[PDB]
RNA sequence: ACAGGCGGUGGAAACUACCAAGCUGGAGUACGGUAGGGGCAGAGGGAAUUUCCGGUGGAGCGGUGAAAUGCGUAGAGAUCGGAAAGAACACCAACGGCGAAAGCACUCUGCUGGGCCGACACUGACACUGAGAGACGAAAGCUAGGGGAGCGAAUGGGAUUAGAUACCCCAGUAGUCCUAGCCGUAAACGAUGGAUACUAGGCGCUGUGCGUAUCGACCCGUGCAGUGUUGUAGCUAACGCGUUAAG
C-alpha cells in the first residue's frame, strides 16, 4: 500500500485501537504499554508535520478518524 | 528431521542416565541445539523417554 | 546537523592516520572551500565522481608538522566579524575561510576587497 | 496442503489406556473428530501407534474415585487445522475425559535447520 | 604471510594475493634495490665500515660467508644488548677478548690448576660465540644491515637511537617506518636471502675499488 | 580622536532566517522472510523434601574444631508401599539469546510488543535531545484477603569464651509464595547520558542476505546489524580506554 501521511495515521489508529482492547484484559502487560506510547508519539509528530504544511488536510483527517486536537 | 516423534535422532544425543549432552560433544549449531532441548523436554512429559536414568 | 563540522574532521582524521584519500562529500559550500585549499597549497589535487545521484570528492594529501584545523562559527553560536577585526593567523602562515556576500574567499582577499563576513574555520 | 488465512496449523498427540477394546477407540476417535470439526476446522487426519511401554508409571483417577497404575498405553496422533480461538475446548476435554491419560497440543512450524 | 598475519602497513606495497599465502610486490622494491645499491656503492668508495645482523638459524652461515667477501662485519649470534650504544663496555670486552688470544700463546696455562684453566677456556669460548666478526672493527660503523627484524628487534632500535641508516625486513611481519631504506621479500627462504644478500654484498666489492 | 552603542539612509545576497517549488542519502509506512527465557493470561508434568497412614525391625539417630541441647523402646533413624500439600525447575548452560532498564530459563497453547535483513510499493526532513510532567522500576517493608512444605531476621536453648545480646549447633515467628494495591529506594555498575559523521588491523558468537561450492544442506568467500577478546594511531596524572573510545 501507499506510504502517505494520512495512511500512516490510519494504520496507527488501528494499531493503537487494537491494543486498547487488549489492555482492557491484560492491563499488566507493561512491555506492550511501552510500545503503545510509540505509535501514540509517532502520529503526534506526523500530525504535527501535517499541521504547519496544510491545515485543510488536518481538519479533514481528524474529522473522519475522530482525533482530539491539541491545544497550543 | 528434529522433533519429538523421532526416536532415533533424539536417542543418540542423550546420556546413559537420560540427561541432555552439551553442544560441544554433540557438535550441533544453535538452531539445532535449542530444538534437541525442546524435543527431549516435550518427549519426557509424554513418557516417551524417562526423566531420569 | 552541521555538514562543515564533519568536513573539517574527515580531513583531520586522515592526517592522523596519515592517508592520501579522503572521499569527502560534495556540496555548493564544500566545493568553494576545497577550491581555496588548492590555490593556497594545502592540498595537492581534488577530483569528483558519483556512485548514486549524490556526489563526492577525493582529495590528495601531502606526504614532524601536522595539518592543523579548527572550526569557529558553530550552529549553537554563530560568529561574525567586521573589516577592522579580520584575524591574521600566525602573522600570515595561516588563513581564514569566511563567507561574504560575494561568496566565500580568503581573509587576505577580504583585506583587499574591503568587506568582512562570517568566519567559519581557521587553517594553519 | 496450504491453510486458509483464517487459521493456522496445529497438532495433537494423546495417550490412551491399554485395556480399551476395538469398539471403544472407534467411538473415541469419532468423538474428537465431530468435536474438533464442529468448530472451525479443515483437513483432519488420524494416525495410529501401538502399545509402546511408558517410560514411567502413571496415576489416573476416574469419576468412580479409584486409581490405576499403568506401564503401557495406546498413543494417538492428530494433524489438523483449527482456529486459534477453538483449541481451549479441545485441551479442556483432553483432561476431563478419563480414557485419555496425557495430552500435548503442539504447533509445529517450518524451520530450515 | 597469511590472512591472520598481514600487517596493514604494507598495503601500498601489495599487488595481489592467493589461497592463504601472500604475494609481495616486486615493482616498488626494484626502485629501492637501485637506491640501495646506489647508496651502498657510493658509500663504499669513501672507505666506510658496514655491519650485517643475521642470527636466523636458516641463514646463520650464509651471513658469515657473506662478510668474508668484503671488509664488513657480521653478527652470527644474538645481540646481547648495548653492542653499539654501550660501546664503552664493548671496547672493554673486545680489548679483553683481543688480549686473551695473546694470553693463550704464552706457557702460563701450565702453572694454572685444572679448574682455573677450564674457566679461562670457557670464558674465551663464550666471547667467541658473540664477538667473532667484530675483532677488526675499531670504531662505530656508518651503515648497519638487518637480516631479520623479528628475532633481532633490539639491534634495529639502537641504530634509530644513534641515528644510523639501515636496511630492514619490510615484508608483512614488521613496520616500514623504522628504516629509511626498504627491501621487502626476504622471509621466503634462502633463495630470497642469497638473491638479495649476494646482490648487496656484490655492490660493496666494486665500490671498494 | 580611535574603539564601541542607538537611530536613519543607499547598496551586496554567501551564511543564519523567511517565502515558492524540487529531490532521497536521515526518519517512517506498506510488503515479503526471520531468531529469541520480550510481556500478560490459562492449562499440563516429574523428581526431591516434609508431614500423616500402615508393614518390616529393634537402639541409637543427628550434629561438631571437639561436645551437648534435641529426636527415640509411648518403637526413632533406616527400609518398601500409599494419601496430601507447598515452593522451586538439575542436565541442556556458554566466550549464549531477548529486553529501555529493573530483569526474563521445566513444558506447551492463546492474545501481544520490539528488533534485524531483503527489495523493484510509497512518504518527501515528517530529525535529534528534552526543563517541567508521566510511566515502568531488585530485594526489604507496609495495608486487607488467602496460603505456608522447606529455608530462615527476631526470640529461646545447647556450646565456644574473661565476657559472646556474635561467628558454630538444635528448634523456630514475621516474612519468603498467590491476587489486589501502597512504598519508589540499591555497588539500580560498564562506577562511563543520548543522537550523528570520520578514524589501522587480528581472533570467534549469534541473527539475516549474497556469491562460489557437493549448487542435498555443510564448508569456503563477503555485505549489514549486533555481541566479546587482543591491539595500531591518538588521548589519559597514571592505571587503562582504543570503530561498542575514556580518540
Ligand atoms: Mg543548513
Ligand atoms: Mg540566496
Ligand atoms: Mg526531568
Ligand atoms: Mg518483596
Ligand atoms: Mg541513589
Ligand atoms: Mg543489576
Ligand atoms: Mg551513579
Ligand atoms: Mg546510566
Ligand atoms: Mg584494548
Amino acid at each position: 500500500n501507499k506510504g502517505s501521511v494520512e495512511f500512516q495515521v490510519f494504520c496507527f489508529t488501528n494499531k493503537i485501537r487494537r491494543l486498547t482492547l487488549h489492555l482492557e484484559l491484560h492491563k499488566k502487560d507493561y512491555s506492550s504499554q511501552r510500545g503503545l506510547r510509540k505509535t501514540l508519539g509517532k502520529r503526534q509528530r506526523l500530525l504535527a508535520y501535517l499541521l504547519k504544511i496544510n491545515g485543510v488536510r488536518y481538519k479533514e483527517l481528524i474529522s473522519k478518524l475522530n482525533i482530539r486536537e491539541l491545544k497550543t | 528431521r528434529i522433533d519429538y516423534r523421532n526416536m532415533s535422532l533424539i536417542s543418540r544425543f542423550i546420556s546413559e542416565q537420560g540427561k541432555i549432552l552439551s553442544r560441544r560433544v554433540n557438535r550441533l549449531t544453535l538452531k539445532q541445539q535449542r530444538l534437541i532441548t525442546s524435543a527431549i523436554k516435550q518427549a519426557r512429559i509424554l513418557s516417551l523417554l524417562p526423566f531420569l536414568n | 546537523k552541521d555538514t562543515i563540522a564533519d568536513i573539517i574532521t574527515c580531513i583531520r582524521n586522515a592526517d592522523m592516520n596519515r592517508k592520501g584519500t579522503v572521499r569527502i562529500v560534495s556540496t555548493n559550500i564544500t566545493e568553494n572551500i576545497v577550491k581555496i585549499l588548492l590555490r593556497e597549497g594545502f592540498i595537492e589535487n581534488a577530483r569528483k565522481h558519483q556512485e548514486r545521484n549524490k556526489y563526492f570528492l577525493v582529495l590528495t594529501l601531502r606526504h614532524l608538522n601536522t595539518f592543523h584545523l579548527k572550526r569557529v562559527s558553530r550552529p549553537g553560536l554563530r560568529i561574525y566579524s567586521n573589516y577592522q577585526r579580520i584575524p591574521r593567523i600566525l602573522g600570515g602562515m595561516g588563513i581564514a575561510i569566511l563567507s561574504t556576500s560575494r561568496g566565500i574567499m580568503t581573509d587576505r582577499e577580504a583585506r583587499l576587497e574591503g568587506i568582512g563576513g562570517e568566519i567559519l574555520c581557521y587553517i594553519w | 496442503p496450504q491453510c486458509p488465512p483464517g487459521l493456522r496449523q496445529y497438532e495433537t498427540m494423546a495417550v490412551l489406556r491399554p485395556d480399551m477394546t476395538e469398539d471403544e477407540r472407534l467411538t473415541l476417535t469419532q468423538k474428537y473428530e465431530e468435536l474438533l470439526v464442529a468448530g472451525g476446522a479443515m483437513y483432519v487426519e488420524v494416525f495410529n501407534r501401538g502399545v509402546i511401554p511408558l517410560a514411567y508409571s502413571i496415576k489416573r483417577k476416574n469419576k468412580a474415585g479409584e486409581t490405576n497404575n499403568y506401564l503401557d498405553g495406546i498413543y494417538l496422533l492428530f494433524t489438523y487445522f483449527t482456529k486459534p480461538e477453538s483449541i481451549s475446548p479441545l485441551e479442556a476435554a483432553l483432561v476431563t475425559d478419563d480414557d485419555v491419560i496425557r495430552s500435548s497440543s503442539f504447533k509445529i512450524r517450518k524451520r530450515k535447520y | 604471510h597469511g590472512t591472520r598475519k598481514w600487517n596493514p602497513r604494507m598495503s601500498p606495497y601489495i599487488s595481489a594475493k592467493c589461497k592463504g599465502i601472500h604475494i609481495i610486490n616486486l615493482t616498488r622494491t626494484a626502485r629501492f634495490l637501485s637506491e640501495a645499491c646506489d647508496l651502498v656503492f657510493d658509500a663504499s668508495s669513501r672507505g666506510k665500515q658496514f655491519l650485517i645482523v643475521g642470527t636466523k638459524n636458516k641463514a646463520a652461515d650464509s651471513v658469515a660467508r657473506a662478510a668474508i667477501r668484503a671488509r664488513c662485519h657480521y653478527v652470527n649470534k644474538k645481540w646481547l644488548g648495548g653492542m653499539l650504544t654501550n660501546w664503552s663496555t664493548t671496547e672493554t670486552r673486545l680489548h679483553k677478548f683481543r688480549d686473551l688470544r695473546m694470553e693463550q700463546t704464552a706457557g702460563r696455562l701450565a702453572r694454572l690448576p685444572k679448574r682455573d684453566a677450564a674457566v679461562v677456556k670457557r670464558q674465551l669460548s663464550h666471547l667467541q660465540t658473540y664477538l667473532g666478526g667484530i675483532k677488526y672493527m675499531t670504531g662505530l660503523p656508518d651503515i648497519v644491515i638487518i637480516v631479520d627484524q623479528q628475532e633481532e628487534y633490539t639491534a634495529l632500535r639502537e641504530c634509530i637511537t644513534l641515528g644510523i641508516p639501515t636496511i630492514c625486513l619490510i615484508d608483512t611481519n614488521c613496520n616500514p617506518d623504522l628504516a629509511d631504506i626498504s627491501i621487502p621479500a626476504n622471509d621466503d627462504a634462502i633463495a630470497s636471502i642469497r638473491l638479495i644478500l649476494t646482490k648487496l654484498v656484490f655492490a660493496i666489492c666494486e665500490g671498494r675499488s
